[PDB]
């Protein structure tokens, strides 16, 4: 889901309003199951972060797609 | 050592085992190079920040974070043991502040996540439980 | 008193006689001569010294610890055979 | 291989006196007794390595210690020995060689 | 034959945890080794 | 005040003025330890005084472990007498005390953070690396270890008056950064 890692090191959830006010980038973290193997010659003997991806608003990854009217009024986003 | 210096100058907190986990500097030569480097910086003329980081590693609420802040400062004022490196004081402080509430992590999970000995967090939890009196914020 | 020492002595006598019999036949002396070696040997078999090998000898200030393995000890006219031993001695 | 310190034991000195008895009193061929001594070293080595189950415990006052040519030599005064019984010893000499 | 026209693939799974755990496992986490690979 | 530091170790060097061979020395001697694969020197110990001397093949010997100067000098003369008893032409010469180490207690906790902040040009405090404080005094040039419980260690001195002047020059600073 969309998140923000600050300068001190704390990472919390991000909303588009605070994203516009803090001049941040509305993105989400991306991980990949990286598998490693060692062959010795066919003799055979991790969730790594790869980067952030900007998320479009009103999308299945953004928080606002599942929000209702009153919930959008709570998040200070016009319906 | 330059990364650690740039971390100490920017009011950031990074443990020696973290940079050591990044770079294998063999600790001892790292300590000597960091010492003579500090002498270079002095010739060219704070554990509290660690609490929110480990609380982020455990995913704890804000009340436990500021509770471990007040507990860290008070434990810094009470003396006895003084510290034995501030990392163990941080992990036993968070351990007490989390045994005050109901969120369960036990000692094995917090000992394998923060890379701290269970006997050390229990050894500090003993005298900490002895000083439980004056550590209550509300 | 120990029967294990007598059993070990018997295994040593029998094994030594059986393995030496070949060299006795190569020299061409006699088989009854080897039998006399067994009879005289067992007849003779009828100062506090320990013989073994060490694995680790540590010293701290004036405290010595030694790890011993496989040895025979002669103490007060009594023989002993040990597989392991620990020495905790103090030096003045 | 196979150290020759086990020849200094009671059974070792007994075999030395037996071989020297066969060579001196009779006409038993020489040099072969040395082969009996080597076979003795191997049999005592493997036997003490495999046919021993006791564990002693010596605790006393270290009177002398020394090390030379991978040889540890100790002399202990007033030491107690525990078998697996307790035995009081006024003077005990220990001679050990490297196991590796 | 109409039923064979219903093959689909699994979608991407969203990790729902408190983020701080995964973000702690991202960078420096005081946990090295634990796996033998290119260790010479 | 009224606290006097008590000596804990004295390191001195004695030159014999000859040469040795190490298998024969280690073979004919009594209480000694020698192993070339670890330390190319014989570790000889005596009971009275309880000291430890490192004997090298070049004749140089290091007598250390005494609690006083007379025990280091007399112990050094005992080691030299043993060397003269073995069979070498040694001579007890060049006796110079190289180090004096003492310790004491102030009987009150000490603020190490404020001490490292005020005297930052002479202190080096890193609790995660060493819970004590390393205070490098200029005059006299003494290295002091200041812990939390009040135990004060003093090292890096050639005489006793340097230790006493170091403690008398560090006592008011410790009394300033107290707690209870």
């Amino acid at each position: 889901k969309p998140m923000v890692n600050e300068s001190d090191g704390v990472t919390h959830a991000l909303y588009p309003q605070e994203a516009r006010l803090r001049n941040l980038t509305y993105s989400s973290g991306l991980f990949v199951d990286v598998k490693k193997r060692t062959y010795e010659l066919k003799y055979e003997l991790g969730k790594v972060f790869i980067g952030r991806l900007p998320i479009m608003l009103r999308s299945k990854n953004c928080y606002l797609s599942e929000a209702t009217e009153s919930d959008l009024y709570k998040l200070k986003e016009c319906p | 050592a330059s990364i650690l210096i740039g971390c100490r100058r920017a009011e950031v907190a990074r443990t020696f085992k973290e940079i050591q986990s990044l770079i294998h500097v063999k600790t001892k030569e790292f300590g000597k190079t960091l010492n003579i480097m500090k002498n270079i910086l002095r010739g060219k003329s704070q554990n509290l920040t660690y609490i929110p980081r480990f609380c982020s590693h455990l995913g704890l609420p804000m009340q436990v974070t500021t509770s471990a802040e007040y507990t860290a400062k008070k434990c810094k004022e009470i003396k006895e043991i003084a510290g034995k490196s501030p990392i163990t004081i941080a992990v036993v402080s968070i351990y007490l502040n989390i045994l005050l509430f109901q969120i369960p992590i036990t000692a094995a999970k917090v000992g394998q996540t923060l890379q701290v000995t269970e006997g050390t967090i229990k050894s500090g939890y003993k005298i900490l439980y002895e000083h439980r009196d004056k550590l209550v914020d509300p | 008193s120990n029967a294990e020492a007598s059993r070990v002595y018997e295994i040593i006598v029998e094994s030594v006689v059986n393995e030496v019999r070949e060299d006795f036949e190569n020299a061409g002396i006699d088989e009854q001569t080897l039998q006399d070696l067994k009879n005289i040997w067992q007849k003779k078999l009828t100062e506090n010294l320990m013989l073994c090998l060490y694995d680790k000898v540590t010293r701290t200030k004036a405290r010595w610890k030694c790890s011993l393995k496989d040895g025979v000890v002669t103490i007060n006219r009594n023989d002993y055979t040990f597989q392991k031993a620990q020495v905790e001695a103090e030096w003045v | 291989g196979y150290y020759e310190l086990y020849r200094r034991s009671t059974i070792g000195n007994s075999l030395v006196d037996a071989l020297d008895t066969l060579i001196s009193d009779g006409r038993i061929e020489a040099s072969l007794a040395m082969r009996v001594l080597e076979t003795f070293d191997k049999v005592v080595a493997e036997t003490l390595k495999d046919n021993t189950q006791s564990k002693l415990t010596v605790k006393g006052n270290l009177d002398t210690y020394g090390f030379c040519d991978d040889v540890w030599t100790f002399i202990v005064k007033n030491c107690q020995v525990t078998v697996e019984s307790v035995i009081s010893v006024d003077k005990l000499r220990i001679v050990a060689c490297n196991s590796k | 034959r109409n039923i064979v026209k219903l093959n689909n693939k699994e979608r991407i799974t969203t990790l729902d945890e408190t983020v701080g755990v995964t973000m702690s496992h991202t960078g420096m986490s005081m946990r090295s080794d634990n796996s033998n690979f290119l260790k010479v | 005040s009224g606290i006097v530091p008590t000596l804990q170790n004295i390191v001195a060097t004695v030159t014999l003025g000859c040469r040795l061979d190490l298998k024969t020395v280690a073979l004919h001697a009594r209480n000694a330890e020698y192993n070339p694969k670890r330390f190319a020197a014989v570790i000889m110990r005596i009971r009275e005084p309880k000291t430890t001397a490192l004997i090298f093949a070049s004749g140089k010997m290091v007598v250390t472990g005494a609690k006083s100067e007379d025990d280091s000098k007399l112990a050094s003369r005992k080691y030299a007498r043993i060397i003269q008893k073995i069979g070498f032409a040694a001579k007890f010469t060049d006796f110079k005390i190289q180090n004096i180490v003492g310790s004491c207690d102030v009987k009150f906790p000490i603020r190490l953070e404020g001490l490292a902040f005020s005297h930052g040009t002479f202190s080096s405090y890193e609790p995660e690396l060493f819970p004590g404080l390393i205070y490098r005094m200029v005059k006299p040039k003494i290295v002091l270890l200041i812990f939390v419980s009040g135990k004060i260690v003093l090292t890096g001195a050639k005489q006793r008056e340097e230790i006493y002047q170091a403690f008398e020059a560090i006592y008011p600073v410790l009394s300033e950064f107290r707690k209870m």
